[PDB]
RNA sequence: CCACAGAG
C-alpha cells in the first residue's frame, strides 16, 4: 500500500519546477527531509527532492474523530505552514490560421465610462492575455479569443473563461509560435490550498486516513517542555495491520533528532532499537518514547503515557476542493435525455442496478418511482387505446 | 437521514453508522440523494431511516452499534478497578447528553473512606438517566473473552475476570461492556434489548450518548499504543527459542 | 510599457502589433508576459 | 478478483428473486400470482423480528 | 523551499537561527547536535524544524528568467 | 492526599479532590480566607523574554485556564493585510505573505483599538488601529566582487531579504505616540526572502492586532505551558555501587550521594523530567516511588517579544476575571 | 402477555419483498467470505470445495 | 526527424554539468530516458513476454 | 505463553479484550514467532528446481 | 443594553420549581467552564455542575447545574462566578505583590 | 477496422439501454463528497456542506401553514444558506 | 468513440 501510494506524494518535483508549465502539477511550500531515512532514498537522491513534513505525533485517541483511521490536524500547525500545498494548471490555446486567409485573434477589452474595465474582464489586461499576478474568480476570462465568422471578416467571441469553486492567481503567461506558424499562448494558474476536512494523509506505512477535525493547538495535549502534537491518530490502527515498522520508525526518529543526527533505517538492518533507547535515556526521555502529556481540555495528568515523537507524514493529491459536487438541475443528454456524467461536465450520480435493488428490498414503490422516473427522465407522450403504438 | 448543516466540505455520519455502510475514512465518497417529492420523502424516511433499521436482515443480529474507540472507551469506563468521585462523575454524565438531560445520581458503591461511584453504575445511568425515562432492560450475557469460575457450580456471573454482565431492573451489576454488550453481531446486546423492548427512539438515544461519553472521555483519559507494549519480555526469549 | 521578457536573454521589449512573437536581442521565441503593476492584495494566513 | 464473481451472483440471484412477495393470505406468491411457499418458512416468521 | 519563519508544533521563531546553524556548521566544524542547542533550540520541534529542511531555493534560483544564466 | 503516584504502566489519582460531597466529613468548601491564606507564588528566574514561577495551593483546572488564555486569548499585532507592488521574486506572493504575516512585532498592543469588519474597506482602517509597514528591497549584480568566492553574500548587494527591511510608516498620529517606541520586528534576522539580480519586493503590509484562536500569528507566547513539580520518596535506604546505578536513573542533577553513608539522597527535584527509569530495575521495586505534586505547578512563560512574560500572565488573569464579570453582570432569559 | 406480543408481533409482514431480501441475504456473505482451505472430517485429500 | 530520448548518447543533456544543465533550463536530478513529442513526454514501458 | 505472560494496561492486550480491534493472533505474531505462511493450502512452493 | 444573547436559560430541561437549570452560553469555550465547574462543585449546596461542548464547530457551552432543595440555579450559577472573580483576583493580587519584590 | 454501432449493439452490454439507462440512470439532485467522522451528530443524521445545500434545492409546495416562512426563504435569496435558488408560480 | 492512469 505505501509502495502504491507514495506517488501520490505531493512535494518538490525538480529543480526546474517553476519554469515549467504542466498540465497539473501539485507543490509543497516547506519540505522536509525524512527523520528516519534509508540507504535506498540516499541513492536516488529522494533527500534532496522528498514530498513531505515531519509531525509530531502523540498516538492517542484525543476524540471521536479519528476513528477509523481519520486525524486529528492541528489548527496552529496548519496556521503555521504545515501541510500547505499549491496546485498549477495550464490551459492552452492556439490561434488557427485558417485556410480561407483568416486567422483567429486574441487582442479585446471592453471598458465602463469610469475607467474600469467590465467585470468579466476585470484581470484581462490591454493585450487579451490575463495580467501576471492577477486574482481570478470564477466567471472572469483570462485569454480572450474570437474566430472569424466565415470559415473584410467579423469575429465571433470563444472566450476562455475561467471556472472553479475557489479564486485562482495567474502564474506565467508564455506566448510563442509553432513550426507551422500557429500563435501558441499557455496560462498557468496557481492556488495556494490549506487542509481542511477530507484531506488525505499517509503515513510511509499504509496508514492512510483523512482530516476528521481540525482543533485549536489550547485543546491538544502537552508534555513538559510544552511541544503540543501536530496529527493525532487513533491506536486502533495499530493492532490489526501489525505495523510495528513505525512505532520504531517514531523512536528512531525521536532519539535522531534529540542527538542531532538523521537515523538509517534501511530495511535487513538500519539503526538498532537498543541504540535509541539508550540516546533517549541519556537526553532524559523515556526509553520506550512514552511521555506523560497533561490534557489540553481538563489540564490534569492523563492516565496513561502517550507515545510521543516525530513521523514522516505525506500530504496526497487527493483533495475535497476537486471531489465534492452537487447538480440539482443541469445539462441533459441529447439522445437519452438524461442527466450527464463526470463533475467536469456538471454531471450526475448514477443510481445503479444494485441500489434500483436495495430500494427494491425495502419496498418503497413511490421513492423508487420517483427517482428513476419523475427526477431524471420523465416525458408525456399520447399513446394511441386502439393501435397500442 | 436527516440533514444537517455544517461548513467544512465533507459530508459526516457518526461512526456507529459505519459498519452497515462499510465505509471507513480513508477517502471514501459516498453519493447523497434529495427526493424531490412528498410521498417519496415519507417512505424514504419511514422505511429507509436509521431508527428502523438497526437489524440487518440477513440474520436479525444488530449491525448498526457501536464499532471501535467507542467500545474501548466503554469498557474503560466499566473496567472493575475505576472509580469516581462526584465531580468526575457528574462531568461524565454532563459530557454524554450535552448537559440537557436531567440526571438522579444513585447512592454511592463506596462510601466509608470518600463516596466514589462506579464505572458500571455511570452506564447503569447512561442506560435510565432517570425516573421519567422508561428504558428498563434486563439480560444475563456472556463476552468475547470469559475465563470460567474457580469451580464448576457457581454461577456464571461469578468468573474470575467478570466477563459475564447481568442487567437487572437497569443496573449493571457484573461485567464490562465490550463486542458482546455494546457491539454488533449479537442478539443480547443492551442496545438489542432496549430496541426489542421500547421502540427504536430509545435505542437510538442510548447510542447518541454512547457515543458522546466515548468520545469526550478518551480525550481527558489518555489511551496509547507502543513498543512498550510489543516487545517481549526477557524470559519469553528463552522459552520461544526453546519450544 | 514594456511588457514582455524573453525566455533567455531576459530583455524587456515591447511588441508592436505588427511584429512577430520574436525576442530582437537574439533568436529566442518564447516571450513570458512581465508581471502586471497593478495593486494586489492578499491576506496573510 | 472476487469481486468480479460475487457481484455476477449476486445479480444473478436478485434478477431471479426480485418478484416474490408475501401477499396478505400469508402465501408467498411471484409476480404472475403463482404460490412458491404457501407459507413462509413453514411458519411464517420474519427473520428480522 | 526555505526556512520556515516559526515552528510548526510550539511556535518559536526559528527562521534566523538558520543562518547561524550554517554558520556554526561550517567555520566552527562543530557536529549539528551541538549547533542546534548552542542557538538556543531547546525543544526537540524546534531542532527537527532546521534539522530536517532542504535549502532548496538555492537550487530553484539557478533558473532565473530576470538574468541571463 | 494530593500526590500523583507515578508507575510504570499507569498514572494513578489524577483528579481533583477537595470539593463537599467527596467525604462525608464535607469539608474544603470555598472559602476565600482559606484560599488566600494558602495560594502561593516563587518566581524563580525572569528574564526578558522568559519567566518561571511556582503557583502553590491552586486548582488544575485554573492554571489550565490560565494557560489557555495566554496561548490564544492574549491580543497582540501581527501583519495582517498585504499589499504587492512588483514581486518579481521565486517566492510566491501568497507564501511572502504568508511568511511577513508570520514574523513578530515589537508594539504594545495596549496602544492601538480593534478592527471593526463591518464598516467598507476605505473607512475600515484607521490611525487607532493599523500600523503601515513597508519593505522596498532591489537586488543587482555587485560588480567589485572577489573572483575566488561564490559566497551569495559577496556577488550581489541584496541577496537575503531579512525582517529588518520592515520599515515603519507613520500615518497621522502615529507620528507623535510612537515617538520614543518605534515598530521593529523582534527578531530582525527572520530571512523573509532570497534574491538573484533582476528581482525586486516591494509592498505595504497593514498591520491590527487578534487574538490567538483566529491564527496562530497572533498568540503573544512561543511558548506557554506548566509542569506539576516531581517527587521523589525513597522509603528503604539505598547503599553502595547499586545507588550509583540510581544515580543514573536519574538526570544529573537530580539525585546525589552522601560520602558520609555513601547513600543516595534527593538531592533536588526540580531538574527531573520523569523518565521513571528507576521503575525499569527490579532491584529498586518497593524502595522508590515517583509521584508529582497535584497543586504545585511551574509554569515556563516564553515570549515571542512583543510583551515581558509577566506582563502576558497578569493579562491572562485580567481576561478570566473580565470573562467572569462580563457572565456575572449579563441578565439570563429564556 | 410478554411472549404472546412478541409472537404476534414476529410474523412476517404482508407486502414485504421477501425473495429480494433473501437474494440479497444470500448473496453479501459472498463478498465477506474469502477463500479457506477446506477438508471433511479428520482425512486430508477429500479437498471438497 | 527521429526523436531523440533524453540523456542518450545523442542528447544535448549527456554527461552535462549542473552549470550547463541549469542553462538550458532542465533539472539535473532528472531520470530522463523519456521521448518529448508534440509537447507532452512520453515513456516506453519495459514489455515481459514468455 | 505469550498471551499469559502479558500483564494488564498492554493496548494490544486491551483492544483484543474489547474485541474494539485486533484479535490474540496479531498480538501472537507481533510479540512471538509469526508462524507458517500457508500459500494456496500448501507451504511456499518450490519455485526454483 | 446588555447583551441579551450573551447566556440564555435552555427551559426546555430545567426544572419547575427551580432547583436544576442548563444554561447556555454563547462565544466561550472550555478555559470558562472548567474553573466555573470546579469553583461551583465547591457550592456545599450543589448536587450536579457540568460542562459541555456540543458541537465543536460552533461556538457554544452547555452547563448544568442541579441543587439540593434549599437553594436555585441561578443563585449557584452568580455565586460561583462571584467566586470566580474573587479567587482570580486573590491571583493578581499575589502575582503583583511578589513581581514587586523582585 | 472499427465495428459500427447497430440497434442491437445499441440494446445489449453494460452500457446498453436495457442495463444503462433504463435498469438504472443518473439522477438530478445529488452530490457525491468525502466523508469525516463525526460522534456529536445524531445516528439518524448526516451532516451536509452548506455548499452543497446550497444547491441541491426542495422544491415545496406553499400552503396556509408556511407561508411566512416562505417568504422569508423568498427574501433571503439564493446567496445566503436559508433560502430558495427559483420560485414556480401556480398559473405559469 | 476508445485506451491509459488512479480512488473506493
Ligand atoms: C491598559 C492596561 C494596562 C496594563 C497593560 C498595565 C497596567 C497595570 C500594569 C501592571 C502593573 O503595573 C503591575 C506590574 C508592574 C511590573 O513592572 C510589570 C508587570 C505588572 C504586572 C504590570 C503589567 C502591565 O504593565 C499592566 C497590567
Ligand atoms: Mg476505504
Ligand atoms: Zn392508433
Ligand atoms: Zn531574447
Ligand atoms: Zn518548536
Amino acid at each position: 500500500y505505501q509502495c502504491a501510494m507514495g506517488k501520490q506524494a505531493i512535494g518538490a518535483i525538480a529543480y526546474n519546477q517553476f519554469k515549467r508549465i504542466d498540465t497539473l502539477l501539485y507543490l509543497m511550500t516547506y519540505p522536509q527531509q525524512p527523520m528516519v531515512k534509508t540507504k535506498t532514498i540516499e541513492l536516488i537522491d529522494y533527500d534532496k527532492l522528498p514530498a513531505g513534513q515531519n509531525a509530531t505525533v502523540a498516538v492517542m485517541s484525543y476524540s471521536g474523530y479519528d476513528i477509523e483511521d481519520a486525524l486529528v490536524l492541528n489548527k496552529s500547525s496548519i496556521d503555521r505552514g504545515f501541510g500547505r500545498c499549491e496546485t498549477r494548471r495550464k490551459t492552452t490555446t492556439v490561434l488557427k490560421r485558417y485556410a480561407n486567409h483568416t486567422q483567429d485573434i486574441i487582442g479585446g477589452m471592453r471598458v465602463d465610462e469610469n475607467g474600469d474595465p467590465i467585470w468579466q474582464h476585470q484581470s484581462l489586461g490591454p493585450d487579451g492575455l490575463g495580467e501576471v499576478g492577477m486574482k481570478v474568480q470564477s466567471g472572469q476570462i483570462y485569454i480572450n479569443k474570437s474566430v472569424p465568422t466565415n470559415s473584410q471578416t467579423q469575429y465571433r467571441e470563444a472566450p476562455v473563461i475561467y471556472r472553479g469553486p475557489e479564486p485562482s492567481h495567474i502564474d506565467q503567461v508564455m506566448m510563442s509560435v509553432s513550426d507551422n506558424d500557429q500563435a501558441l499562448i499557455k496560462v498557468l494558474l496557481r492556488q495556494n490550498r490549506r487542509p481542511e476536512l477530507g484531506d488525505k494523509f499517509s503515513s510511509r506505512h499504509g496508514q492512510k486516513g483523512v482530516c476528521g477535525i481540525i482543533v485549536k493547538q489550547e485543546d491538544m495535549p502537552f508534555n513538559d517542555q510544552g511541544i503540543v502534537p501536530d496529527i493525532i491518530m487513533n491506536p486502533h490502527g495499530f493492532p490489526s495491520r501489525m505495523t510495528v515498522g513505525k512505532m520504531i520508525e517514531l523512536i528512531s526518529g525521536k532519539a535522531g533528532v534529540l542527538n542531532g543526527t538523521l537515523e538509517y533505517g534501511t530495511c535487513f538492518g538500519g539503526s538498532k532499537l537498543e541504540d535509541m533507547s539508550k540516546i533517549l535515556v541519556d537526553q532524559g526521555f523515556n526509553y520506550s518514547g512514552k511521555d506523560m502529556l497533561y490534557s489540553g481540555i481538563t489540564g490534569e495528568c492523563l492516565q496513561a503515557y502517550i507515545f510521543f515523537g516525530p513521523i514522516y507524514y505525506q500530504k496526497l493529491k487527493h483533495m475535497v476542493l476537486d471531489k465534492m459536487h452537487a447538480r440539482a438541475r443541469g445539462p441533459r443528454a441529447v439522445l437519452t435525455r438524461q442527466p450527464t456524467e463526470g463533475r467536469s461536465r456538471d454531471g450526475g450520480l448514477r443510481l445503479g442496478e444494485m441500489e434500483r435493488d436495495c430500494v427494491i428490498a425495502y419496498g418503497a414503490s413511490q421513492l423508487l418511482l420517483e427517482r428513476l422516473m419523475i427526477s431524471s427522465d420523465a416525458f408525456e407522450v399520447d399513446v394511441c387505446d386502439k393501435c397500442g403504438l | 437521514h436527516y440533514a444537517k448543516i455544517r461548513p467544512w466540505r465533507t459530508f459526516r455520519l457518526n461512526e456507529c453508522v459505519c459498519t452497515p455502510y462499510n465505509a471507513d475514512f480513508d477517502g471514501d465518497e459516498m453519493n447523497l440523494h434529495v427526493p424531490q417529492t412528498e410521498e417519496a420523502r415519507a417512505e424514504a424516511i419511514n422505511l429507509m431511516g436509521v431508527k428502523n433499521n438497526l437489524l440487518t436482515p440477513k440474520s436479525g443480529e444488530p449491525i448498526i452499534a457501536a464499532t471501535q474507540d467507542f467500545i474501548t472507551g466503554s469498557y474503560l469506563i466499566s473496567h472493575k478497578d475505576s472509580f469516581y468521585d462526584r465531580a468526575t462523575l457528574t462531568q461524565l454524565l454532563s459530557m454524554m447528553s450535552d448537559g440537557i438531560e436531567h440526571f438522579d445520581i444513585p447512592p454511592p458503591a463506596i462510601m466509608k473512606p470518600y463516596y466514589l461511584w462506579t464505572g458500571k453504575q455511570v452506564f447503569s445511568l447512561l442506560i435510565k438517566p432517570n425516573h421519567n425515562s422508561p428504558v428498563v432492560i434486563n439480560l444475563d450475557a456472556k463476552n468475547k473473552v470469559f475465563v470460567p469460575p474457580k469451580s464448576k457450580s457457581l454461577p456464571n456471573e461469578m468468573s474470575q475476570n467478570d466477563g459475564f454482565v447481568i442487567i437487572r431492573g437497569s443496573q449493571i451489576l457484573s461485567g464490562v461492556m465490550d463486542k458482546s454488550v455494546l457491539g454488533d453481531g449479537k442478539k443480547h446486546s443492551v442496545f438489542y434489548t432496549i430496541l426489542r423492548d421500547y421502540g427504536p427512539q430509545e435505542a437510538a438515544n442510548a447510542m447518541n450518548r454512547m457515543a458522546k461519553l466515548c468520545a469526550r472521555f478518551l480525550g481527558n483519559r489518555g489511551f496509547s499504543i507502543g513498543i512498550n507494549d510489543v516487545t517481549p519480555a526477557d524470559d519469553l526469549k528463552q522459552k520461544k527459542e526453546e519450544l | 510599457t514594456l511588457k514582455y521578457i524573453c525566455a533567455e536573454c531576459s530583455s524587456k521589449l515591447s511588441l508592436s502589433r505588427t511584429d512577430a512573437v520574436r525576442c530582437k536581442d537574439c533568436g529566442h521565441r518564447i516571450l513570458l508576459k512581465a508581471r502586471t503593476k497593478r495593486l494586489v492584495q492578499f491576506e496573510a494566513r | 478478483v472476487k469481486t468480479a464473481e460475487t457481484g455476477y451472483m449476486s445479480r444473478r440471484l436478485m434478477k431471479s428473486l426480485e418478484d416474490l412477495s408475501c401477499q396478505y393470505d400469508n402465501t408467498v406468491r411471484t409476480s404472475a400470482n403463482g404460490i412458491v411457499q404457501f407459507t413462509y418458512g413453514g411458519d411464517g416468521l420474519d427473520p428480522l423480528e | 523551499m526555505i526556512v520556515p519563519v516559526r515552528c510548526f508544533s510550539c511556535g518559536k521563531v526559528v527562521g534566523d537561527k538558520w543562518e547561524s546553524y550554517l554558520n556554526l556548521l561550517q567555520e566552527d566544524e562543530l557536529d549539528e547536535g551541538t549547533a542546534l542547542s548552542r542557538l538556543g533550540l531547546k525543544r526537540y520541534c524546534c531542532r527537527r524544524m532546521i534539522l530536517t529542511h532542504v535549502d532548496l531555493i538555492e537550487k530553484f534560483l539557478r533558473y532565473n528568467p530576470l538574468e541571463k544564466r | 492526599s494530593n500526590i500523583v503516584g507515578i508507575e510504570y504502566n499507569r498514572v494513578t489519582n489524577t483528579t481533583s479532590t477537595d470539593f463537599p460531597g467527596f467525604s462525608k466529613d464535607a469539608e474544603n468548601e470555598w472559602n476565600v480566607e482559606k484560599f488566600k491564606k494558602d495560594f502561593e507564588v516563587n518566581i524563580s528566574s525572569l528574564d526578558a523574554r522568559e519567566a518561571n514561577f511556582d503557583l502553590i495551593n491552586i486548582d488544575t483546572s485554573i492554571a489550565n485556564a490560565f494557560r489557555r488564555i495566554m496561548i490564544s486569548e492574549v491580543p497582540s499585532v501581527a501583519a495582517e493585510y498585504v499589499y504587492f507592488f512588483n514581486n518579481t521574486s521565486v517566492i510566491q506572493d501568497e507564501v511572502l505573505a504568508h511568511r511577513i504575516g508570520l514574523v513578530p512585532l515589537k508594539v504594545d498592543p495596549d496602544m492601538l483599538t480593534w478592527v471593526d469588519s463591518n464598516l467598507p474597506d476605505d473607512e475600515k482602517f484607521t490611525d487607532e488601529n493599523t500600523i503601515v509597514l513597508s519593505l522596498n528591497v532591489k537586488c543587482t549584480r555587485n560588480p567589485d566582487a572577489p573572483k575566488g568566492s561564490t559566497d551569495p553574500k559577496e556577488l550581489y548587494n541584496n541577496a537575503h531579504v531579512y525582517a529588518r527591511d520592515l520599515k515603519f510608516e507613520p500615518q497621522g498620529r502615529q507620528s507623535t505616540t510612537f515617538a520614543d517606541c518605534p515598530v521593529v520586528p523582534a527578531d530582525p534576522d527572520i530571512l523573509l526572502a532570497k534574491l538573484r539580480p533582476g528581482q525586486e519586493i516591494s509592498l505595504k503590509a497593514h498591520c491590527i492586532l487578534g487574538i490567538g484562536g483566529d491564527h496562530a500569528k497572533f498568540s503573544p507566547v512561543s511558548t506557554a505551558s506548566y509542569r506539576l513539580l516531581p517527587q521523589i520518596n525513597i522509603l528503604q535506604p539505598i547503599k553502595g555501587e547499586s545507588a550509583r546505578r540510581f544515580q543514573k536513573c536519574f538526570p544529573p542533577g537530580v539525585i546525589g550521594i552522601d560520602e558520609g553513608s555513601d547513600e543516595a539522597y534527593v538531592k533536588d527535584a526540580r531538574k527531573d523530567t520523569v523518565s521513571r527509569e528507576v521503575l525499569r530495575y527490579e532491584e529498586f521495586a518497593d524502595k522508590v516511588k515517583l509521584g508529582r505534586v497535584r497543586n504545585h505547578f511551574i509554569f515556563n512563560v516564553e515570549s515571542a517579544g512583543a510583551m515581558t512574560p509577566e506582563e502576558i500572565f497578569f493579562k491572562s488573569v485580567r481576561i478570566l476575571k473580565n470573562k467572569a464579570e462580563y457572565l456575572k453582570n449579563c441578565p439570563i432569559t429564556q | 402477555e410478554i411472549a404472546l406480543f412478541k409472537y404476534r408481533k414476529a410474523r412476517l409482514e404482508p407486502g414485504t419483498a421477501i425473495g429480494a431480501i433473501g437474494a440479497q441475504s444470500i448473496g453479501e456473505p459472498g463478498t465477506q467470505m474469502t477463500l479457506k482451505t477446506f477438508h471433511f472430517a479428520g482425512v486430508a485429500s477429500m479437498n471438497v470445495t | 526527424r527521429m526523436p531523440i530520448m533524453l540523456r542518450s548518447n545523442k542528447c544535448i543533456l549527456y554527461d552535462a554539468d549542473e552549470s550547463k544543465m541549469a542553462k538550458l533550463n532542465e533539472c539535473p536530478l532528472d531520470p530522463g530516458g523519456y521521448f518529448i513529442v508534440n509537447g507532452t513526454e512520453k515513456v516506453i514501458l519495459v514489455q515481459e513476454q514468455l | 505463553v505469550c498471551i499469559n505472560e502479558l500483564d494488564n494496561w498492554n493496548a494490544p492486550l486491551i483492544m483484543a479484550t474489547c474485541g474494539s480491534k485486533g484479535s490474540t493472533l496479531n498480538v501472537s505474531q507481533m510479540v512471538a514467532v509469526v508462524g507458517q505462511q500457508i500459500i494456496s493450502g500448501n507451504r511456499v512452493p518450490d519455485g526454483f528446481q | 443594553e446588555p447583551d441579551r444573547e450573551k447566556i440564555k436559560l435552555l427551559t426546555q430541561a430545567t426544572s419547575e420549581d427551580g432547583t436544576s437549570a442548563s444554561f447556555q452560553i454563547v462565544e466561550e469555550d472550555h478555559t470558562l467552564g472548567n474553573a466555573l465547574r470546579y469553583v461551583i462543585m465547591k457550592n456545599p449546596d450543589v448536587e450536579f455542575c457540568g460542562y459541555s461542548i456540543p458541537h465543536p464547530s460552533e461556538n457554544l457551552l452547555n452547563i448544568r447545574i442541579q441543587t439540593y432543595g434549599e437553594t436555585t440555579a441561578v443563585d449557584a450559577l452568580q455565586k460561583g462566578l462571584k467566586d470566580l472573580m474573587d479567587l482570580c483576583d486573590v491571583v493578581e493580587s499575589k502575582f503583583t505583590e511578589k513581581i514587586k519584590s523582585m | 477496422v472499427k465495428p459500427i454501432r447497430g440497434f442491437c449493439q445499441r440494446l445489449k452490454g453494460k452500457q446498453g439501454r436495457f442495463r444503462g439507462n433504463l435498469s438504472g440512470k443518473r439522477v438530478d439532485f445529488s452530490g457525491r463528497t468525502v466523508i469525516s467522522p463525526d460522534p456529536n451528530l445524531s445516528i439518524d443524521e448526516v451532516a451536509v456542506p452548506d455548499r452543497v445545500a446550497k444547491v441541491l434545492t426542495y422544491p415545496e409546495k406553499v400552503t396556509r401553514y408556511n407561508r411566512h416562512k416562505l417568504q422569508e426563504l423568498i427574501v433571503n435569496g439564493p446567496n445566503v444558506h436559508p433560502g430558495a435558488n427559483y420560485l414556480l408560480k401556480r398559473n405559469e
